[PDB]
Order: C-alpha cells, then structure tokens, then sequence
C-alpha cells in the first residue's frame, strides 16, 4: 500500500536513471508522496529528513570523514536549528504576525522574552531589534549580539566569550533568559541545562548545539567546552532511548539521532520499528547513494558491526544484510521490487570479485522461476522476447551466462540448460544435453517416464540449432542417442527384423569377422558417452543374432559368423566392460554352438 | 586558452599544459587516488589538461570542418568566435566555480564518469589514442622519474580502457549515443581495422615502459620482447647496457646484435625513434 | 615483512606487504576477543595448540607512506604513525634534507631519535636494523 507508493517512486526513480535523464529527486518524491498520503507522520518526517539533510555536499574519496569534517556539523546544525525555529514559529502562528504570536504564545504558557523569541524563530534580525530596543541597561549584550549577527556561524570573540562565562557565572547565575543567552553564547554552564527556560528535549539539544565548542582552542577551559564525541556519546548511551520515551520516539529518538548524526543508528531504530520498514530502507538508500553511510565489512554479522581501528563508536551498518532482509520482505509477489532494490548493487564489491546485483539476480530470481518476466522469453520463433533485465541494463546476454554459470554450481541441469540456451551456449547446452540423455537414453521409457519429454526436449533443441545452421561431433553425437534409443524402442517391442537393420545402420559394432578392426578402429573416435552405450548394445545385438537363430531352428552360418564377430569386438573393444556381459555373450555363442 | 592550443596545434607543437595550468589552478594535487571512484572534490589537474587535450583537438577539427577548404587559420580572439562547444563551457563555468570557490553535481559528475572512463562513458577509440599519446609524449618529458611514473600511470589506464572497447570493430557499433557526450563525431573518430594491433603494440610499450620506471627489470624485458618494432628493440639495448654496466661480457654482444637490427631499421630512415640513431648508435 | 622490505624488486615487496597485511587482518578481529574470554575452544592440536607462550592499520600506513616515497607528502604520510620505524623514517628524512644545510632541522633529528632511544631501552628491535647504530 504505502509500500506501492514508494514502489512507483522507486520504479520512475530507476527508469529515469536507466535512461539517462537530469536526476529524480529520491528525497522530494517521498517528501512529496508524503504531501499526498495523508500520514502526518510521512509528512513530518520526510520533510525532516529533506531540511536536515539539504546541506552542501563534500564527496572527497572521503564518506565517513566528509560528515564527520567539522564543517558537518556546522551545517547540521545550521539546518537542524533554524527548521526547528521555523516549525516553532510554525505553531506560533497557533498562538497567534511574528512578535504578536510569540507574545500570545507567552501567554498560551501562561525585552529577554522578545529576544528569546527571535532565537526561537531564528530572527537575528528581530533578535538586533528588541536588542536596539532595551540596549539601555544591557550594554554589551548588544555589542556581542552584533558580532554574532556578523559571524555568520554565530560564533563569538573568545575574549568576548570569556567575557559572557564569567558574566553568566557572577550574575545571571541566580532572569532565565540571561543566562541562557549568555551561557550558549560564551560557551558557558556547559554542564548547566538552564532547566528555568529548557522545557523542550529538541530545544535542549539545540541549546546544547549552540554550547558546542568545536575548535581544539588548547586555551578553553576544561569544562565550559562541549565536544561531538561527548555530547553524541551522552546522548546516545548515557541519554537512552527508554528515558527519550521510545513510544513518541517513531518519530522523536530516531529524530534527535538523525539531527545530531548518528545516521545509521536512526536508520537501525527506524528499521526496528514495524512501520517504518520501507521508510528507513528509504533514507539508508538515500543516504548511501550520496554515498553518506559508512558501511560494514562482513555481511553476517550483526545488523550494526564496529570495525577494529575504526574511531571509537562511528557505526557500520550491513547495507547488504538490511536491504536483503527488506526485499525478503515483499519477494513473493514484487520480484519487480526485488530489482529496483537491487539497482543499488551492481557498482559495490562482492568478495570473490562479483556484480552484487548480479548475483541476487541469479540466486533470487532462478528461486523465484519467472523466468519469461525475469530474462525473457525464448518464444515461438526463438527470439529473446526480453525480461525486465533488459528494461534495466543490455548486457542479458552475460546475465544469462552468469545464469548458467550459478545454476551449474546449482545443480540445475533442465535450469542452467535452459538459461544457457537462451543465452545461446551450443558446448554448455549440448555437454548438459549428453549428461542428461546418458541416463535417460535405454531406461525403459514408460508412460512418462522423463523420458518422452527428455527425447521430446532434446530432438527440440536439436531441430532448433540444425535449422539455424548451428559442432558436428556433438551434433552426430546427438543423431547417434536418437538412434540407439528407437533402436531400443523397437528391441523392447520385440521388433528382432527392425532392431537387426538399425543396427546394421549404425554401423558401430562388428556385424563381420573381418569388421571387428574397422569398428574397433573407429570406436577409439567416439564421446565416452559411446563407450557408456556400447555395453548395452552389444549384448542386445547378440541377443538379437540369438534370437534370429532360434527362428531359424524353429521354423545359421551368417548367424553363428555374426557371434563369433561380436565376440572379436568385444573382447578386443578398449572398452573394459563388466565380465558378465561378456559370459553372457559366451553363453550365447555356446547355446549357438 | 583553446586560441592559443589551437595556435600551438596548427604549429605542429604541443602546448605546456602543465605550466600554464599550474598557473591558473594554484592548489590542486597532480594526481587522484582512486581511478573507480566518482568523486567530484578529488579534482586532479591532469584530469583537466585532459579535458582541454581533447577540447583543442575538437576545436581544431570543427574549425577545419567549417568550410575552411582565409590564411589566418586561427582568427585571432577579437575577430573570430566562439572556437569550443556550450557544454564545454559548462564544464568551465562549474568546476571554476568549485576550484576557485547548494551545489548541484550533474555536470561534473556526468562528465567525471565520462572523462575518467569509468562504468559509463559515450566517447570513442581515437579520442583515448590521441590522448595516451599526448600524456606519452608529456610523461617522456621530464627527467623527474617521481612524475614520470604517475604519467605513464595515465597512459597506462588510458590505453587498457582502450583495449577491451577497441575489440569491439568487428562488423559492429562501438557505442550507440544519440547525444555527443563529451567529444562525439565521425569519419574521424572511427578507428578502421588495422590499427587495432598497433595500439595494441603500443600498448605492450606503454605498460612494459611502465614497469620499467617502477623498477621491475624482469618482466619489463619478458614484456618488451614481444613487439616487432623499433621500439622494442631500442628499449632492450639500453636496458641491456644499464644492467650490464660492469657486470658481464657475453650479454653484450646482444646488445650489438639488437642494435643492428635497429641499424636495418634505421637503413630505411625510420624516424618513428624519438632520439636519431645517428646519435645512439 | 621484514623479508620483504629486505629485497629491492616492486614484485616482491608487493606480496610480501599482501599476505603481511592479510595475516594481521585475519588475526584482527580475533585481536578484539581478549577480554577474559575463550580464545579458541580446541581439546584437539590443530597442528599447534600452544599454553604460557601464545597467551595491521600501523603498517598499512607506513606501506602507503613508503609507496608514495619509492619529497613532501613523503613527510606528510610519514607523520602518522608513531612507532619506531616511522620515527626512524623521520629522522632519515631530517638528515637527508639537512646534512649541511640549517640547524634547527638538526634538534628535529636529536628528539625524535630520543623518541627512538627512549624505544630502544624498551627493548624494541622493531627497527630492521639495530638501533645501536642509529642513536
């Protein structure tokens, strides 16, 4: 459902970029389905995700160390604060101009506060405007505002930023607003939340935020500075999840994590969460097509796996783990969604040095067995009526291969020859072909036995290449099953008169004592798969000449000269045969004797 | 810049890219690390002599097309018109704005994908042979071997992204491209049938000359001794007099026997030496 | 690796520094298990199970300094690993550059190959050679 809506994203967003056209928007068009769909949620987080993530890109070589460049956080900040001022503003409208909301929304609670209104709302101008209001007594709050204002990270003097700590700390110690202006301004009561004014846990964080000292000023106090490793890991382990109240976190923890850029730990939580499946599937996409997630080595491992040397807590996540248990998901009807998934593997590594969309194209699809919506359609005619395969690359000729390859190591002989086939493989095919009729050819081919359609199949093929003009010891090789097997058709049927001439036809075997040295002089030229049928025919053909001599007792040189030629050939045959079928021959020529 | 290129190419002379790239690009580094991957802010300044090599050679080419068959043949600045092409320009525009600086990547990172030959490009053979022969001739320059390496890791990767495309002229397309990637044309770019082994004796040179400045002696010989040209036997021979400065007596009637196969190469006058054997020799 | 970095040939150096840091990798993860924890749980010898003696990011770097060397980003890599080969490296850079040329590029020799001494009395032949040559 919700799942379809992003499925026709994800269909359009790949047959844009398979043709080649200016860019899909992955972000906007969820954002966008999320305007449509009426999931406050949606909506919501969407939009969150778009205005916390529209930030300058810095590609590099470098994906881990580009978002943890501090410049990063500045700009995750500089998002992250003013959409949270903009949403604030938002609901002021509620309590409800800009000044007017925040005066009535002072009172829907119930000069600091006009001032705090424009941070809240992310005016410094209307901060510089109730600053020039009551300059009268503040003095140099307004001065230090001025320099933020021109700033443009809103990042102080340190002279003036010790002036503000030491000022915080002898005065606006025991108004609210003060203090908080001038702690968060000279990076002061770091450790102090200000709880008189901090009411909101997003709030807070900015607050934080705006305490963040980032540089390595060798020359700032111990305490009064905030650094991303601290304030991340706090907010992370020490802060909780079960203490952010995992309840309203489906869209708040996976939020405050997203903003202070623990990405693939909101990803994991948002993953967790039932609802949210295909969501996080989503942002991860997203992310790591800007290449932004820092992924993991080994795929079995644990949905989050931390490498050994890798800076203390950035998490790896298993893309391919996560995206594969995503697809699992809707596999059994969407195998379509199963490729537009895997749109994103065939660039990346496979550890043996394979196309990773490739090689779910294989596993999966060969286990899901459409093949005519897969590859395509060896049709009618025979033409490669093509699958959504060729929708996405136009290399199915070495999809088809890499088919057969994988379904060789799969054990698929009707599969893999079929896969092959349509890849047009004639020494893959054919060597299938003989390995598969080696059985099959003197079985007693019963009422749907296989061995109808397996006859059916190969004389199919056969009529297929030799009609096309498609080499000839495999091809005679083929003629010769044919033979043997209507041979053997017509000795299971008692036919002695048609089984004598077809074996006579063959010319395999010595039907003349003088015979037995071209037969034998030939039989070394033949497939081994010859040498597997040879046993069998000779002891039908001795039969057969046994047979025919009863008759003719019953109703015999020729005959008994035939036995002592099949005796030549088989005893001086290279063919080591089992030694019954040999006293069984000798039998025969005695009883004839 | 193409003015004065195409100056230097109607001259028969090729320019100092390095030179007056340096000047006007302060900061960038000389090479890149990966050859894989689409990055945009790993700009190497040889990427971009690249990108004006093949804009010079186009330029020229369009401008000989114009019914030109007027004896200033470049017109100077004031007088003539634009000499490159729009997109070309774009390509200017957006990686100047990023060298010299809510930035959109599509221009670059399409033309990175095709100016690096990477999974997907549209432009054809003689486009990457004009090019590993310049960054040849450029990499041959400096007695610096510490650039030399790195250059002829250009040549290198040119050409074997050259080989496997190049195959591909047997009754057939090399790429279907409705529109003209980087540089797309005709009846120029198409490389006939015969000069698919030449390139692929070249680049035989190319990466046995490779191993040779990476110190590898060995193989560079085993790879060296299998083209049957000049080339070949002109490497040998001063190979065979480095290793054997002191070392040996027998193996240097070897390098007198391959000089004289270079001196039967040299009865015909072939000039396709870079120094005259008249010297050497 | 010390066979390795012994030869001259870019063909063998290449192995060697391969299977060295395939060796460490493999053995990495398994490094990350000492914490009062079973090593291997193994009752048989797989060929050696050995007691009371057994009980590649470093190098990697200073593979990738020493490629970019075989001179500023020499320094530059040269400058992030801290052991006694990339102090060593440092210290023959600094002479290399300033035999006889500037002095203050000398007490850069002095406290690094100080380092190094500091190293050495700790029992460190991490060095190819002795340092009772170097300091």
């Amino acid at each position: 459902n919700v799942e379809m809506a992003y499925a026709r994203q994800m269909y359009m967003y790949n047959e844009k970029v398979v043709s080649g056209h200016l860019q899909p928007s992955l972000v906007d068009l969820c954002t966008e389905a999320a305007e449509r769909l009426d999931d406050k949620n949606v909506s919501d987080l969407w939009v969150m995700v778009k205005q916390m993530t529209d930030v300058p890109l810095i590609p590099a070589s470098d994906t881990l160390k580009s978002r943890c460049s501090g410049q990063m956080q500045m700009a995750f900040v500089r998002q992250a604060l003013n959409y949270l001022e903009q949403s604030y503003k938002n609901y002021t409208l509620i309590s409800v101009g800009t000044y007017n909301l925040v005066r009535s929304f002072l009172n829907i609670r119930l000069v600091w506060a006009l001032i705090y209104y424009c941070m809240r709302c992310g005016d410094l101008m209307a901060a510089q405007q109730v600053v020039n209001r009551a300059q009268h007594q503040l003095g140099d709050f307004k001065n230090c505002f001025q320099e933020y204002i021109h700033n443009k990270d809103r990042r102080l003097s340190p002279t003036t930023e010790n002036k503000l700590r030491l000022h915080y700390r002898r005065a606006v110690r025991a108004d609210p607003y003060k203090r908080a202006v001038y702690c968060i301004i000279g990076r002061c009561d770091v450790s102090d939340n200000h709880s008189e004014v901090a009411d909101k846990t997003e709030d807070y964080l900015w607050l934080k935020l705006s305490q963040v000292c980032f540089e390595d000023e060798a020359n700032s106090s111990p305490q009064d500075r905030l650094t991303l490793p601290q304030f991340q890991k706090q907010l992370f382990e020490d802060y909780g999840e079960s203490h952010f109240a995992v309840n309203q976190q489906p869209y708040l923890y996976f939020q405050v994590l997203f903003l202070t850029a623990q990405f693939e730990a909101a990803i994991a939580f948002l993953f967790r969460l039932e609802r949210t499946r295909c969501h996080a599937v989503h942002v991860a996409l997203a992310l790591f097509e800007l290449k932004l997630l820092l992924k993991s080595t080994g795929q079995s491992a644990q949905l989050l796996s931390q490498e050994p040397g890798e800076p203390q807590g950035v998490r790896r996540l298993n893309f391919i783990r996560l995206l594969m248990l995503y697809t699992r998901k809707f596999e059994p009807t969407d195998p379509r969604e199963a490729l537009q998934y895997f749109y994103f593997l065939r660039n990346e590594k496979d550890n043996q040095g394979e196309s990773m969309f490739l090689r779910c194209v294989s596993e999966l699809v060969i286990e899901s067995r459409e093949f005519d919506m897969l590859l395509g359609k060896l049709e009618k005619d025979g033409s490669r009526k093509p699958g959504a395969i060729d929708k996405f690359t136009r290399d199915t000729k070495t999809i088809i291969n890499k088919v057969a390859s994988v379904a060789e190591n799969k054990g698929l002989f009707e599969e893999a020859a079929k896969l092959y086939d349509l890849a047009k493989n004639p020494d893959k095919v054919l060597e299938l072909t003989n390995k598969l009729l080696s059985p099959v050819v003197s079985q007693i081919s019963a009422p749907q036995s296989n061995r109808e359609r397996l006859k059916n199949m190969a004389l199919a093929i056969a009529e297929r290449y030799k009609s096309q003009g498609v080499e000839k010891s495999i091809n005679s090789t083929f003629y010769l099953l044919l033979d043997l097997i209507t041979f053997f058709d017509e000795y299971h049927a008692g036919h002695i008169d048609l089984s004598f001439d077809v074996i006579e036809r063959l010319k395999l075997v010595p039907l003349s004592q003088d015979s037995v040295e071209e037969r034998v002089a030939a039989f070394r030229n033949f497939s081994d798969e010859i040498r597997h049928n040879l046993s069998e025919i000779l002891l039908a053909t001795m039969n057969i000449l046994f047979t025919q001599y009863k008759r003719l007792k019953g109703s015999d040189s020729v005959l008994r000269s035939q036995a002592r030629a099949l005796i030549t050939f088989a005893g001086m045959i290279p063919y080591r045969m089992s030694g019954d079928t040999n006293a069984r021959l000798v039998q025969m020529e005695v009883l004839m004797n | 810049l193409t003015w004065l290129g195409l100056q230097w190419h109607f001259l028969s002379t090729l320019p100092p890219l390095r030179k007056w790239l340096k000047q006007i690009f302060p900061r960038v580094p000389q090479e890149t690390s990966r050859l894989e991957s689409n990055i945009p802010e790993s700009i190497c300044l040889l990427d971009l002599e690249v990108f004006l090599l093949a804009v010079v050679q186009t330029s020229y080419l369009q401008l000989q097309d114009n019914n030109t068959t007027n004896r200033p043949r470049c017109l100077p600045l004031p007088i003539c018109k634009q000499l490159f092409t729009d997109r070309q320009r774009s390509w200017w525009d957006a990686v100047y704005s990023l060298i010299t600086k809510a930035k959109l990547r599509s221009v670059i990172q399409h033309d990175l994908t095709t100016l690096r030959a990477q999974e997907k490009h549209g432009l054809q053979p003689a486009v990457l042979v004009n090019w590993a022969r310049g960054l040849h001739k450029t990499g041959y320059s400096l007695n610096s071997f510490y650039d030399q390496k790195e250059y002829m890791g250009r040549c290198v990767h040119y050409w074997k992204k050259l080989l496997p495309l190049l195959d591909l002229v047997k009754q057939k397309k090399s790429i279907p491209e409705p529109v003209d990637p980087l540089f797309k044309h005709f009846h120029n770019k198409d490389i006939k049938v015969s000069e698919v082994k030449d390139l692929e004796d070249e680049a035989c040179i190319a990466f046995a000359t490779l191993d040779l400045v990476d110190g590898k002696t060995e193989d560079a010989i085993i790879a060296f001794e299998s083209v049957k040209n000049v080339v070949a036997y002109w490497n040998l021979a001063l190979i065979y007099q480095r290793k054997a400065e002191e070392i040996e007596n027998d193996c240097l009637p070897a390098e007198e026997q391959e000089e004289f196969q270079e001196c039967l190469l040299k009865c015909k006058g072939f000039l396709k030496m870079i120094c005259d054997e008249y010297s050497a020799y």
